[PDB]
């Protein structure tokens, strides 16, 4: 018969599926590790902003 | 045979473009593996330098309260 060959392509199909979800799975837990490294970055890089503006303010306090 | 033939025009065809989809899905992920390694390290040094200059703005301050 031929409906063994719509049960192989309906089959085959959900299968590679399986491959479609677990590289999903990978490439989204490495894109939300990127965006939170990304969120903790931004936080590191204003905080230096801010302890520098505090670390001149009390240089120009010590001389003046 | 012209059949034959067919058969293995669409299975040497199914199989390269699977080659080429292949190809673009590893390249994809190593990149953002990438991005992973390199953000994990613009993050140790960025970390280091935060935690640097605590230590120095503690300290100055301490500077400033001892001459009042
Ligand atoms: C997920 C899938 O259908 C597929 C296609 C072609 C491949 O051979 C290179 C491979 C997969 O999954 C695993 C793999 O080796
Ligand atoms: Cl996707
Ligand atoms: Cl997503
Ligand atoms: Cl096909």
């Amino acid at each position: 018969e031929e409906e063994k060959r719509r049960v192989r392509r309906e089959r085959n199909k959900l299968a590679a599926a399986k491959c479609r979800n677990r590289r999903r799975e990978l490439t989204d837990r490495l894109q939300a590790e990127t965006d939170q490294l990304e969120e903790e970055k931004a936080e590191l890089e204003s905080e230096i902003a801010e302890l520098q503006k505090e670390k001149e303010r009390l240089e120009f306090v010590l001389v003046a | 045979s012209q059949e034959r033939i067919k058969a293995e025009r669409k299975r040497l065809r199914n199989r390269i473009a699977a080659s080429k989809c292949r190809k673009r899905k590893l390249e994809r992920i190593s990149r953002l593996e990438e991005k992973v390694k390199t953000l994990k390290s613009q993050n140790t040094e960025l970390a280091s330098t935060a935690s640097l200059l605590r230590e120095q703005v503690a300290q100055l301050k301490q500077k400033v309260l001892s001459h009042v």
